[PDB]
Parts: C-alpha cells; structure tokens; sequence
RNA sequence: CGACUCUUAGCGGUGGAUCACUCGGCUCGUGCGUCGAUGAAGAACGCAGCUAGCUGCGAGAAUUAAUGUGAAUUGCAGGUUGAUCAUCGACACUUCGAACGCACUUGCGGCCCCGGGUUCCUCCCGGGGCUACGCCUGUCUGAGCGUCGCU
RNA sequence: UCGCUGGCAGUCGGCAGAGCGAGAAAGAGAGUGGCGCGGACGCUACGCCGCGACGAGUAGGAGGGCCGCUGCGGUGAGCCUUGAAGCCUAGGGCGCGGGCCCGGGUGGAGCCGCCGCAGGUGCAGAUCUUGGUGGUAGUAGCAAAUAUUCAAACGAGAACUUUGAAGGCCGAAGUGGAGAAGGGUUCCAUGUGAACAGCAGUUGAACAUGGGUCAGUCGGUCCUGAGAGAUGGGCGAGCGCC
RNA sequence: UGCGAGUGCCUAGUGGGCCACUUUUGGUAAGCAGAACUGGCGCUGCGGGAUGAACCGAACGCCGGGUUAAGGCGCCCGAU
RNA sequence: GGACCAAGGAGUCUAACACGUGCGCGAGUCGGGGGCUACGAAAGCCGCCGUGGCGCAAUGAAGGUGAAGGCCGGCGGCGCCGCCGGCCGAGGUGGGAUCCCGAGGCCUUCCAGUCCGCCGAGGGCGCACCACCGGCCCGUCUCGCCCGCCGCGCCGGGGAG
RNA sequence: CGCGACCUCAGAUCAGACGUGGCGACCCGCUGAAUUUAAGCAUAUUAGUCAGCGGAGGAAAAGAAACUAACCAGGAUUCCCUCAGUAACGGCGAGUGAACAGGGAAGAGCCCAGCGCCGAAUCCCCGCCCCGCGGCGGGGCGCGGGAAAUGUGGCGUACGGAAGACCCACUCCCCGGCGCCGGGGGGCCCAAGUCCUUCUGAUCGAGGCCCAGCCCGUGGACGGUGUGAGGCCGGUAGCGGCCCCCGGCGCGCCGGGCCCGGGUCUUCCCGGAGUCGGGUUGCUUGGGAAUGCAGCCCAAAGCGGGUGGUAAACUCCAUCUAAGGCUAAAUACCGGCACGAGACCGAUAGUCAACAAGUACCGUAAGGGAAAGUUGAAAAGAACUUUGAAGAGAGAGUUCAAGAGGGCGUGAAACCGUUAAGAGGUAAACGGGUGGGGUCCGCGCAGUCCGCCCGGAGGAUUCAACCCGGCGGCCGGUCCGGCCGUGCCGGCGGGGCGGAUCUCCCGCUCCCGUCGGCGGGGGACCGCCCCCCGGCCGGCGACCGGCCGCCGCCGGGCGCAUUUC
C-alpha cells in the first residue's frame, strides 16, 4: 500500500526468479583460467604476436561516434590488391581478411593501405625449413633477433 | 608450512585416512626409532618394526632398560606385544600389555636381504641429501 | 543450508477436531515419524526460519583513494614508539623506530642468518613473545582446522626478492611484504594502527616514489598525492599556553559556591 | 510425642538435559567428464571352518592370475623359491532384465554335431553350437494378363 | 532526567608571589617629564565539578547498557592435570535491574577479559514440536457360551503341568475327522524358564539346539470358455493406441 | 498578566470507544438508540464511598519528620 | 489457552526507492566488467582500459528551440532599431548571526602627554535563510512594426503585453 | 508355348554390419496448466513456467547476412558490462518489456547442387601373395563379382569462375611405417632432544641447556602417540633423489600420394518452387492496419527477389542474395569419477540417513518412512569365599577413578525414597514490618594506626662542607657547526614530467633532381619537479652536535661526631 510521498515503482519479481540466480562465485577462477590459456596459447605460437593478427582502421557507424575510429574484422579485398598480397597469402603470414567489407571513400581506402604496406615492411619471415632459404625469407641476422610483441600489433590511436 | 595443493591439512580427512589405512600403509606407520650406536653405524633414524625386533620400553609404566624381543605386531590396533611386558588378570592368566611402537627404541635388528635393501636405500638417500644440502 | 532441508516429507494438516493443534503432520503409517509435525520452525526437522542462502551479500567495495588514504595512515603510524608500544611490540631495545637495513639482507637464505640479524637488530624480544603467547584457541574452531592461534610478529618490508622470503617464512609471527603492494590487512591487524616493520633502504628510498611527496605527485600512480592535514600544528598545550592566547582571555573563575 | 501433609537441605533413585568431543553433513571451488545386444542400469538367488546383517564376490563365488610391496591375518581354531595389503592390463563372470527359440508355470520346442543307447536302427539319456524384431549393403531362390526382344 | 548549550587547560611556584562573587560598562597595565630550598587532591576533557526545577503511563518512538549467547581479526610474556568447561550449594558479597564475582563439593581437558567484526543471538504461553514425569490410583477393571473334586508323580517351588479315579459339557447342520484360499516352519524331538502367553506356570503356536515334505498311474504341465493380446493395417507430436 | 520563540524533514500506532453535570432528538421506559460543551475511563496507581473502570479528594522516583483534603471519631477500626 | 519439566521455537536475506547520519574526492565522481603482477577465491596496478552510469539545462505531443542589460556620439528611417567604436559591465527592497569604524571613558597623590589592552552612544559592509518586486529560457495566446539573403519563398529572425 | 533382358515386389537360421534400453545437473524439439496478482473477475499476470513425451554430447544449440544502418558507416556465431526498467505492450489497470550503436572474452572459415570440360577418369565386396595389427589398414594380382549414365570422381560456388594467349616465377607438400634426441600416471626414500631436573595413573606439562641465548629449519601445515610435541613416528620444504609405464612436441631412414603458381588481355559461364509472396484462421512476441510459427485456399518472377518498425499508390536511393550443407574457441553443469577449502552445523543441529538407512516398519498398490554416537590409557570386563533354585546381594580384587561395572563420559529439572530440622482446624502460595530458631561466616573474643616534635636508654663508618669522575636538564642578549621548510629570492646552473604554445630532418601520397600536401622524429618556449651554487626568513617542542655558564643526581675519596640515620 502507498504511503506519504515516494516514487511509485516496478519490481520485475513475479516470476519465480529464484529458481534461476546466476551467481559469480566463480569469477576469480574464471580469469585465472582465461588467462592461464592465453599464455599457453602465446607459447604454442612461439615467435608470432600474442594479440593475432593485424587489423584495420574502423569509424564507427551512427552519429554519436562517427568522430572516433577503432580496429575492425578484417582488411578488405580492395585494400588488400592495392597492396598487393593476394587473398590466400594475408592470413597466412597474418593479415586479417574479411571479404564482406566495402570502401566507400579513398581516404580511408589509403589509410588502411599504408597500414598494410608499413605492417609488411616490418615482419619477419622464417624459413618453411630451416637450413633452405628462400627468395622471400628475411635473413640470420633479424632471425636471431626476433621475438613477441605484447598488445595488440600496431595500436590504433585516434 | 604445507604449500602442496593436493595434500590435506584437514583434521577429520587425517583421522580418516589414519584409522581406516590399509594394512601396508600400516606397516609404514607403525615405525619406532633405532638406538643411538645403532643409528650411527646405520646411518638411518627410523624403521618400521618386525616380529623378531629386540627393544625398549621408553615411555609408561613399563619403562626401564631392559631388552625385550617382538612377538607379534598386532597392527589392527597398531600395537606391539614385547615378551616381558605383560600383567596378571583376574583369574590367573598373563597377558601382554600392548605398546605403541612410537614410544619403543629398537636396540637390535633382525636383517635379512630385504632388510639390508631397505636400510642401504634410507642410507644412500639420506648421504645425498646431505650432499645437496652442502 | 540445503535448499529443500525439511521439505523432503510430504505433509499435511490435520484441521479442526481431533483435538490437535494444526500443524502439518506427516502421512500415516506404523512408525515414529507418524502424524508427528513436519513444516515449520518450530517443528522437531523440517526447515528454520530464512534458510540462508547463497547470494548474500558477501563482498563489499571501498574507494580506492580512501584505501591509498588508509595505507598511508598506517605507514604514518607505524613511525612512532608510543603507537608501537601500545600495539605491544616489544621494541624497548631497537635502535630507531623506522627500522631501516642494508640492501644485502635482501639475500638472505637461510633462516639461521635471518634469526642472527634479528637477534643484532634486537627485535628477537618479539618473537620470544609470540613464541609464549601460542596456544590453544577456545570454541569450535578447534574442529574447522583453526586449531591453534598465536601474536603478530614484526612485519619485514623488500624491494625484490633474492630469497629473503625463503629466509623468513619459517620464523613465526613473520610476514613479509612487497613494498609496492601494501594492504592494510596485514599492516593493520584488528584495524588497529601501529605494526612494528623492518624496512630494507631499496624499499625505503621507493617509498616516496610510490606515494609521492607533499609538492610532487606519485612517479608510479595514475594520479595520487598525500592528503592535506585540517590542523598542521596538533600539539594543542603548546597552543594553549602561549601569549598570543594567554592575552586575549578572561580571568578564571575556579572559586565554587 | 506418634501417623498424615507442607517447606528446606544431605544422600539415594527415575530421567537423559548441559558441557567437551566427531571416520558425518552442508556450501563454494578445481580437474576430468567414461554406460549398453562383446548383453547395461536394476532385480533375484547363491559363496566364509565356525557367519544373521552390512561389505565383497559369482559354481575358479569374503576371490584366481600378474605387478608393486615385503612377514603377517587374528574373535577362536588350522597349517622369503614370498604371508598380508594395494594396484589391476590376464582369465573367469549363476537366473531374470532392452532380453533375444515360443510362453513366463520354469512349461514346450525345432535344427546340426559329439559321447552313452545304438554298435545308424531308430527311439531313450547327457553335453555343445544355433533358432528375436527392425534395418543397410551384397548373395541366392522367386513372382507379375508391368515394359519389352527372339521365336 | 532536563536546563543553565554553567565552571575547570591557572598544576600560571625561588626564572615564585598565590585574586577574579562582586548592585550598578571597561587595566593587581607599561613606561615620559613636570638564612632555612619548601608548597595536599586534581583534568580516563567521551573527564571532573556547581547550581535550579522536575520524575504516572497501554499502543508506539528514541537513547544507554563495564547486561547476556555463538563465531572471526587483534591483544592480555592471560588462565589450566598443584585441575578447564559443565552441574549442585541453609556459604560471603556487588549491582535499581539485566546479571556478575568469590568459597565449598562433584567433575576430568579445555577456557576467558579488553578493542573491533559478524549473527540461525535471550521464551511462559502459540488446543506450539520432540522427549520425559505426576495426581487420578494400587483405582477402573481381569462377569457372553452350566463345572469341577480327590490321590499320586516330577519339581526349590502345583488352584492351573502329567497320570489314575469321579462328576459334567460338545451331542454326528459337533467343541469330531479331513481339504481349498491364506499363513510359511507355526509340524516333531530335546533343553531353558531372562523377556512374552494382561494371575501363575515344572506348560506353550515363547527362546535355543537339531530333524522333517520322496510319485509314469494325486495335481500342475495339455484344452478352450467369458475375456486378454501381438504381427499385417490404420491412427498418432510422441511414449504408443485402435 | 504570563511566557524564549520561529522553522524543516522523516515518522510509528490509531481510524470498534465508553461514562458523568448542564443542553437535547426518537421512545411508555430502559444498565435503550442518537447528538452539543467540558472533564474523565480506555492508558492510572493512591485516601474516602463496606464492596465497584469512570463518584468525592488527589494524580505517583526511594525515604524521615510535620500538616491537611474528601470522609470520619460506641466496638470491629486510627480518631469525641 | 495452560497437568508438570527439559531442549527447540517466530521481522530474516536479496533488489528498488526515500530521508537522516559517517567517510573520501569534489564540477566532477565511480572500475563494479576486462586486463597486468599456505593465508591468497585476498591485495596491488591500469587512465589512449572512463566504454558507460549519475551529475553538470530545461521545455514541447512533436518538428524544435534553449537560460542580463544599460550609457555615451552622430547619422539612416522626439523616441526607437542598426552601423558602429568606446564605457560600465551579472539585480532591488525589508529582516538578518557575525565582522568594521568609533562621541567618549576604564583611579592610587596632582597635571600634561605616549604605547598597548579594554568597554562603548551612534554609524557601515552585510553570510545562510525567509518574504516581496523585477529580469532571463521553453510552450501557448493577443497586438503589432522592422531586419537578412546563395537560392527573395506558403523562407528565416526579431519586439511589446 | 518357351527362352532372355529390364522394372516393381517378395522370402531366407543367406555373408557382413547397425538401432533398441539406462542416466539425465547442463542442452535441443514438442506439449503445456492452475494455484497466485489485479484487494471481486472474464482479457491480462502466473507463464512458453510445473507436470507429460521424444533426442544427445562432453558440452549442446547457433554460426559465416535474403544483417545492422542512414553514418565520414560497420561486417559470422556465442558470452560479459552498458544500452535499460528504456522504445514499445497493457480492462493503457495490475503488470510486462527487447534491439542497434559503444567497450571487452574468443577469433577461423569453408563445401555442394546447379552451369560446364575431362574415353566413369569413381566407389564397394570377394579369393590369393607379402607387411602391419587389438582403432582392420598398405602394396600387388585376379578376361573376379557388383554399384554407377535415372550421373561417380577431378576442376569449380557469388570474395566471381573457366578456357585460350602473352609475360614473370617455381620445384621448401602430405601421410603410412621404422629408428633416434631433450608432460602425465604409479612405486620407494631423504633434518633436528625422547638431553638434565621435576609434577602425573600416564607425560606431549614446568624449569634449565653459557661467552653460539640446546639442535634443525627452503622443513614452526597437519595427524598419531596413556594430558597440551618443530626435533618419538608418518608427513611437511626442496627446479630433492631413484625406479617403471604412457603421450607429445623434435630428429633421421624407408615407402607411398601430387607433378602443382601468379599478373595482364580476349572469349564464354553464372545458381536451390507447392518455395516466395498474398488472403484468412489459431498460437506467440515489446513488435503496435498483424514480430515469429503453423493449418487451409491462391500461387510467382528474373535488371528478379527480400529488407529499409503505420495500411496504400507513384518515384528515386541504400543494403543483402532466401527456399542445400559442415565448422573449434570464448559459454552452461544441484547427476557422475576424483580432489581442495570454509567467520557453516555440532547428534531434537547438519542430508531422511555420523550407527547392519532409503534399513526396520505401515499400505492391495502408487508410495510413506524412523529411533539409534561416547566405559577405560589399556579389558586390566570383577579370579576366589559365602547366602540363594536363579535373578540378585555380602566380602575380595583390577584401575588414579567402579563416586567409570558391558545402553557403562559429565549426570540438570519435573517426579519418588529415606534422614535431619521446623510447622500444621479458614487450600496453598505471595508483598511490607519485625521477632524467634537454625546453618555457616567473621578465623571475633581486651581491639586502629600514620606523620612531626619532646624526653631515655641504645647501635652504625655517619651528616653538612670540599675534591675527582660520569650522566642529565636549561641557557649563550648575537659562541660555533649542521640539518630541515607544506618558505622565498637569485642561476654566465645539470636532468626528468607534461603542454589543445610555436618551428630542422626522415617516411608516405599526389606532380615533369622540381612545386605544393599528410604521418613522425628533432629544436625552441612555457609550467611543475629533482639536484648543485649563493643569499635571506623560520624551525630544531613530530626534526641536533661541539665549547662555555648555571643547576641537579649518582659513584669514589675526604670528612669523625652536640652531625646524620
Ligand atoms: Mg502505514
Ligand atoms: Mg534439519
Ligand atoms: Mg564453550
Ligand atoms: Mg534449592
Ligand atoms: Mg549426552
Ligand atoms: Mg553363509
Ligand atoms: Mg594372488
Ligand atoms: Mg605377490
Ligand atoms: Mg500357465
Ligand atoms: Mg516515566
Ligand atoms: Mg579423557
Ligand atoms: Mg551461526
Ligand atoms: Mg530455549
Ligand atoms: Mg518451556
Ligand atoms: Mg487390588
Ligand atoms: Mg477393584
Ligand atoms: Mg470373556
Ligand atoms: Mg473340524
Ligand atoms: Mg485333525
Ligand atoms: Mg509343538
Ligand atoms: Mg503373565
Ligand atoms: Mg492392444
Ligand atoms: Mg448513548
Ligand atoms: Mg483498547
Ligand atoms: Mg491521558
Ligand atoms: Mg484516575
Ligand atoms: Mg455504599
Ligand atoms: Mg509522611
Ligand atoms: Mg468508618
Ligand atoms: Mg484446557
Ligand atoms: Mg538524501
Ligand atoms: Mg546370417
Ligand atoms: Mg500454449
Ligand atoms: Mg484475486
Ligand atoms: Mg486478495
Ligand atoms: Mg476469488
Ligand atoms: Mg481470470
Ligand atoms: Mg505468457
Ligand atoms: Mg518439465
Ligand atoms: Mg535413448
Ligand atoms: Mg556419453
Ligand atoms: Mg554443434
Ligand atoms: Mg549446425
Ligand atoms: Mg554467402
Ligand atoms: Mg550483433
Ligand atoms: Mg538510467
Ligand atoms: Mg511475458
Ligand atoms: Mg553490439
Ligand atoms: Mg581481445
Ligand atoms: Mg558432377
Ligand atoms: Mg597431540
Ligand atoms: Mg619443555
Ligand atoms: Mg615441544
Ligand atoms: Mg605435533
Ligand atoms: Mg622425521
Ligand atoms: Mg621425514
Ligand atoms: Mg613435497
Ligand atoms: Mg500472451
Ligand atoms: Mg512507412
Ligand atoms: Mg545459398
Ligand atoms: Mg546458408
Ligand atoms: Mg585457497
Ligand atoms: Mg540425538
Ligand atoms: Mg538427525
Ligand atoms: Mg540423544
Ligand atoms: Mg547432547
Ligand atoms: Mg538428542
Ligand atoms: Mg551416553
Ligand atoms: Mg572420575
Ligand atoms: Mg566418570
Ligand atoms: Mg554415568
Ligand atoms: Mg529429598
Ligand atoms: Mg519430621
């Protein structure tokens, strides 16, 4: 029954909410898992980026944040010939693909050009068998010296 | 303190796995200390007790220093009966005095192949640890 | 408690007549737990009042900048004798109070060494104390495996590890931490200010990096500075007695009618 | 004074509260995440020197083999080239039960092959192996005034 | 208790000088010229002290509990087999009270104070739950179907067992002799008298030891009845049903 | 003449009433039913009315002394 | 309702809201979700992890709009608007705890005069808050006259009450 | 008539296989209420929930747009935070109620049919030979048998593809075996007091163990042992040891499978129907002139179709490509096999069940369903004498204790027996006031001390003063020296942090070594901070050292008795 001056309210509790709690006693050994996977799996790829693969620049959809950009699925097919690594070829040396993305404009189109170009100037390739390299290969010197990168690959920064 | 998370410091999980051990779990429980020269020459602390042990009686109303062969190891109740520890009932029987094996110091072994294997395998162990320590 | 305690049975209520009091009663049959009283609180079995359940409440949320607050109070109590001595650290002999070592101590490993240089810092009074206050803790907590209580000893604060915790784990009433994650949990046993730390100087000279200065901010916070003081000088007889107030006052009147 | 009744205290009963214990519960979390026609889950009946129940086991029946261990089990008896425990990968695993020759009394069968009867001449007796429903691929034997071809 | 939202940091001491209650505002004001070494208590200021007035109370509200119970973090160089918890007490006391502290006895392994924290935290009632015990009370009652007596034996023990005699009843649609359903060892023998047989028992359908059910020709097994029930078929979301 | 006032939030219980002097409606009347004003009982003990919810006096912390209210002073039973 | 005694036995937990109190920061604040480093499933850190929530702006059904002005100097169409340039620039009345000034005065012989302290007629600047009057923003109504141009329009903007 | 194909369809204890049933915490698909709320009740709520049926896995389901949007656009699925108690629904009442965008966890994409081209280039089974084998596969041989043209395999799928032509590039792929090199499961082991003395029935208690505060400690978790143990035992700690078995990531060898790419031009090819969509009906949803699903009727097209949250027509845009299929991860888990822990309960509690518990027991059945823990350290469980038929007693004995005697730890209350004391015709009990009698206590029974002084007997190494040494407290009007400032001022000073303050080089893009543009680095400037130098101010009462002066105290001499005690 209402009483002298209050806010007059809804509590959805008329089912039988009780029988369906969702507690989260198990949260800390949730991430403890989480992340004891993440170094198992950043050890099983031994030299390659923890984060996966790179990925392109973004502007977000509607007018509230049409200002800012961040990363997306993949590069598109577009993209991806002007740089010229073929579509088989990206995700296999890292470069994520996603063939359902357009490219409206240009701007955006070079943006994530270069990207792609400066990301493949700066990888390293080891040979497919060790003691045979190739014309591709990058050489001893930077074999020697390479290693992970933690985070994501290139961070996008607005 | 124990760090090993596998392993209980549980009281009740304890007592349980003390009094329903089976019997070669009560073999290893049922160990008494070596005496002193014997230790020295052994270079071994403990060992479990045998039916044939020549020993002491450290602790209770039977303590003093006299020698004392095992009869038997009655490890149901984790006892031992020692030959000259024993009372007089009611009616005129004698009957042994049970004593944990844990207040008894053995003062002569009986060895055998599988004795000398155990005391040689505690000795080398105990040398490499000493070893590693230094 | 079980969820479905006491209402495993099925049950149900006599009614008006037959002379009993209404109360469900459980169905028939020639045994004990017969027409006997099933549901409710009050009945021998059956449920209790609020079976208490899972999704209580049972973590709370603090600010962090009053945690920072409350770890530098800590910090800030824990440099004078008298709070010390009140907490009942015997430190009758220690040399000065913010007890600060050299760096080597930091690798230490043997708990041999580490009691020797208690026993030269003195504090070892500490220990003997914790030592003849172990015992046995009363109640039931005997049987839910908190056998056995003993006193806080000194806490020992490092920089880096070189097997310094390896050295002091085994010495009772020890606790070691890191000087970069503080709680107040075990700077501050029974929420009472006043735990007697050793400092190694690595961990003493971060300290003001860590919390940073009264003009210059903390090097390794996001954004942290101490807090401001309400009054700066609390020594309140010296305020009292000084000309400044001694001149602008009445006469007493301490003549009782 | 006495009996009877009432109160208090001591002692003694009836009764089993309190206190201290706890090989049990409850709750949270972690890893795994595995039944069955090669016969499951469940049920029935049996197996110990003295054994009712519980437990374990299946006519090899409170267990066999193998491995580890290394001198016991024990309430009373009995008599180290490995007792006892644990592990468990070899072997074995009664009657029902999806339950499967038909029915469910444990009754009635059929077929093939062994050993008695016989000296295959059949019966009669014992033993062994098959004999359920649906469905797939293939095999064999078939049907149709279904569509044809040669006669 | 409330009010005065009163007073007290002035314990200002030989580096001294003792004051702030008295009708009528405000300086124990500063300057310029004309020997013997001494002096109680106090103020956990969340304390202490001084005056006044006031004190009923159901429903209800608020405050204080150095009231009480269980558990956790601190702390008492706490207590304890030279005796902890618990329980009893015509013993000594404290507190307005909740309650508490000592002494004695019994007991035989743990317990408590203080600062905080947490709660399945205080019973006279609910025809409350469970367990136990009274008065009633050595009371009601041990009255359906005619009936018993004598002697002996065994036995520690006989109204009740067994043997003999006598007197009665059932009266062949039986209180007789035998089966079906149901029961499941109650059947037979030996032994016992704790418990049971509403008195008792030397007896028992009680208890403990052992025994005991034999089929070509008695029944089941075989047949079909009223009916039940598969397969083909149909229906059915489906287990399945018709 | 007397007295320190103003002001804001949040709020429980209650929402069956009853009695008496004077006023008063229905009814023959009622320890009846219904109103007005004030005071009580409910929520309240105490002295008197022998006895009593509301009548007369008087309202209450634990006590010593004194004096009164209403009502009393043959005995019960304090006081002619 | 109640023979008697012992033990048990009934305002709890979650979520939401409102007000009051305590703490931290403060036009901001808050990592709770994620990530990095025996007790510890704790604790510490992240700031280009503040995404986000609440607050900082309201009003209208909505399209939408969205929180001071006055003076000086001259002109164009007395005043008024604009061009201009400058100046002041963010209310008023009453009551207000406190603070400021100060006619004079607070004695140890008498006069003059110094410093400090103190009291003080009267006069002031007025906190928070209350009452009242004005002002500004959004909707709506009534009456009116001007201004703007990339598209001079069923256009846009502005005033008074 | 017969014979032979093919098509449909039978029968086999034909050869070889496969399904059934159980559990069901989590999941998938159907079916599906009513208590209840609305203060009545019928739509609504409860609720796509309980009950019912079917089907799995270690997770399942979903999933690579017939998507979201309207932006400068994003880009499979699943989960978390927020969106949000919001848009919307609703006797517009009670009530119910999403999605996009943004931030994270995880991250992975693919295959057919169809259109076409390759001499069916494809697959299965039987028999034989060699190899391997407890996952029945590899090679070869069969004028062996079948399936298949009513369509097997290769290429190929919307991101386009194929073929031809020309250029450039390429021989680093995989698996089946064999061998070799560096986590899991099991087993056995690894420190130190039973030291001295002393309590006890028993010690794990108490005291001690030096100038190394007994010994070990990377081991002071826990449990057992006749109370209470880091050192008696098992364990605990250790990137400690040893011994077996299994797997992986690696290596080499043998054998087998494939002879494979990219760019440019030309020519061709290009898709899923009783489905979409429409009408109506019933259920559902926040979905409102109809979100989703289904029934029945109508029933398509190919610049077509779907969608673009209000029915309709006309007209431009945007975005996808339905009616075929597969797919890990992040996610769920009150059943199961093992584990670890707890501010939980402590035998009327906690599961119904701490114990021969889903047991005894009740019901025709479906089903219902308890009560029940503790001697002692160790049975040492009471021999023996005696009365009695025996139960049951009296002695005796064990034990520290029978005041622990086989349902035996402690042993309360109600109720009962007896002993003692007291009392007794208004049931008893109760409040206030005394009195009497008892039981105990006071350890009552000649009753307080405490300072100063006077007098009398005593006894000391003995007072004041002086000297030597040490320590301490306060000062130096302004002694010297330091240190600090939540102070300031300078600087021909040496740096870190930040800046929505400005401007030499590199990278990129667009231009015939060039102009202009974009990203970054560098430099200057500003503010703050740290440090070095110099100067003021303040402090040293959260923070001092030395010399001097005064005072006090202690120790030692000297004091020698009208002092001091
Ligand atoms: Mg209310
Ligand atoms: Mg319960
Ligand atoms: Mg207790
Ligand atoms: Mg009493
Ligand atoms: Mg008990
Ligand atoms: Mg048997
Ligand atoms: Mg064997
Ligand atoms: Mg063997
Ligand atoms: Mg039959
Ligand atoms: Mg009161
Ligand atoms: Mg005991
Ligand atoms: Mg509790
Ligand atoms: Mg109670
Ligand atoms: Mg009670
Ligand atoms: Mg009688
Ligand atoms: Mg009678
Ligand atoms: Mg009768
Ligand atoms: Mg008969
Ligand atoms: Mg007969
Ligand atoms: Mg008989
Ligand atoms: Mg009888
Ligand atoms: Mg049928
Ligand atoms: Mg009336
Ligand atoms: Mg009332
Ligand atoms: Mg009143
Ligand atoms: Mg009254
Ligand atoms: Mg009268
Ligand atoms: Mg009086
Ligand atoms: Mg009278
Ligand atoms: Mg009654
Ligand atoms: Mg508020
Ligand atoms: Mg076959
Ligand atoms: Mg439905
Ligand atoms: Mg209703
Ligand atoms: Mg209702
Ligand atoms: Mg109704
Ligand atoms: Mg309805
Ligand atoms: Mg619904
Ligand atoms: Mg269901
Ligand atoms: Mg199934
Ligand atoms: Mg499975
Ligand atoms: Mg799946
Ligand atoms: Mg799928
Ligand atoms: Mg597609
Ligand atoms: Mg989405
Ligand atoms: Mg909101
Ligand atoms: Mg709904
Ligand atoms: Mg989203
Ligand atoms: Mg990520
Ligand atoms: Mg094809
Ligand atoms: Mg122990
Ligand atoms: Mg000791
Ligand atoms: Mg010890
Ligand atoms: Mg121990
Ligand atoms: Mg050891
Ligand atoms: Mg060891
Ligand atoms: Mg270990
Ligand atoms: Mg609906
Ligand atoms: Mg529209
Ligand atoms: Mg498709
Ligand atoms: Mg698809
Ligand atoms: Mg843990
Ligand atoms: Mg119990
Ligand atoms: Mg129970
Ligand atoms: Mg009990
Ligand atoms: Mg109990
Ligand atoms: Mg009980
Ligand atoms: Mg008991
Ligand atoms: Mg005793
Ligand atoms: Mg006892
Ligand atoms: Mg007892
Ligand atoms: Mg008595
Ligand atoms: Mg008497």
């Amino acid at each position: 029954a209402p009483s002298r001056n209050g806010m007059i309210l809804k509590p959805h509790f008329h089912k039988d909410w009780q029988r369906r709690v969702a507690t989260w006693f198990n949260q800390p050994a949730r991430k403890i898992r989480r992340r004891k996977a993440r170094q198992a799996r950043a050890r099983r790829i031994a030299p390659r980026p923890a984060a996966g693969p790179i990925r392109p620049i973004v502007r977000c959809p509607t007018v509230r944040y049409h200002t800012k950009v961040r990363a997306g699925r993949g590069f598109s097919l577009e993209e991806l010939r002007v740089a010229g690594i073929h579509k088989k070829v990206a995700r296999t040396i890292g470069i994520s693909v996603d063939p359902r993305r357009r490219n409206k404009s240009t701007e955006s189109l070079q943006a994530n050009v270069q990207r792609l170009k400066e990301y493949r100037s700066k990888l390293v390739l080891f040979p497919r068998k060790p003691s045979a390299p190739k014309k591709g290969d990058s050489s001893a010197e930077e074999l020697k010296l390479a290693t992970q990168l933690t985070g994501p690959v290139m961070p996008i920064r607005n | 303190m124990k760090f090993n998370p596998f392993v209980t410091s549980d009281r009740s999980k304890n007592r349980k796995r003390h009094f329903n051990a089976p019997s070669h779990i009560r073999r290893k429980i049922m160990s008494s200390p070596l005496s002193k020269e014997l230790r020295q020459k052994y270079n071994v602390r403990s060992m479990p007790i045998r039916k044939d042990d020549e020993v002491q009686v450290v602790r209770g109303h039977y303590k003093g220093q006299q020698i004392g062969k095992v009869v038997q190891v009655y490890r149901k109740k984790y006892v031992i009966y020692i030959e000259r520890v024993q009372r007089e009932k009611a009616n005129g029987t004698t009957v042994h005095v049970g004593i944990h094996p844990s207040k008894v110091v053995i003062t002569r072994l009986k060895l055998d192949k599988d004795r000398k294997k155990i005391l040689e395998r505690k000795a080398k162990s105990r040398q490499v640890g000493k070893e590693k320590g230094k | 408690v079980s969820e479905l305690a006491g209402h495993q049975t099925s049950a149900e209520s006599w009614g008006t007549g037959r002379a009993v009091a209404r109360i469900p009663r459980v169905r028939g049959g020639g045994t004990h737990r017969s027409g006997q009283g099933a549901f409710g609180n009050m009945c021998r079995g059956g449920r209790m009042f609020a079976p208490t359940k899972t999704w209580r409440r049972w973590h709370r949320r603090v600010n962090t900048t009053q945690k920072r607050y409350a770890i530098c109070s800590a910090l800030a109590a824990s440099a004078l004798p008298a709070l010390v001595m009140s907490k009942g650290h015997r430190i009758e002999e220690v040399p000065e109070l913010p007890l600060v070592v050299e760096d080597k101590v930091e690798g230490y490993k043997k708990t041999k060494e580490a009691v020797l240089l208690l026993k030269k810092l003195k504090a070892w009074n500490d220990i003997k104390k914790v030592y003849a206050s172990q015992r046995m803790r009363a109640g039931k907590g005997k049987m839910r495996n908190r056998r056995r209580i003993q006193r806080r000893g000194p806490c020992v604060i490092y920089n880096e590890d070189n097997g310094i915790v390896k050295a002091f784990r085994n010495i009772p009433g020890i606790t070691l931490l890191n000087v970069t994650k503080l709680n107040i949990l075990k700077l501050a046993p029974g929420g009472h200010v006043g735990r007697f730390c050793i400092w190694t100087e690595s961990a003493f000279r971060k300290l003001d990096d860590l919390y940073g200065t009264w003009r210059k901010a903390a090097s390794l916070k996001s954004n942290y500075n101490l807090p401001m003081h309400k009054m700066l000088n609390t020594d309140l007889s010296r305020i009292l007695k000084s000309p400044e107030i001694q001149r602008a006052l009445r006469a007493p009147r301490k003549k009782i009618h």
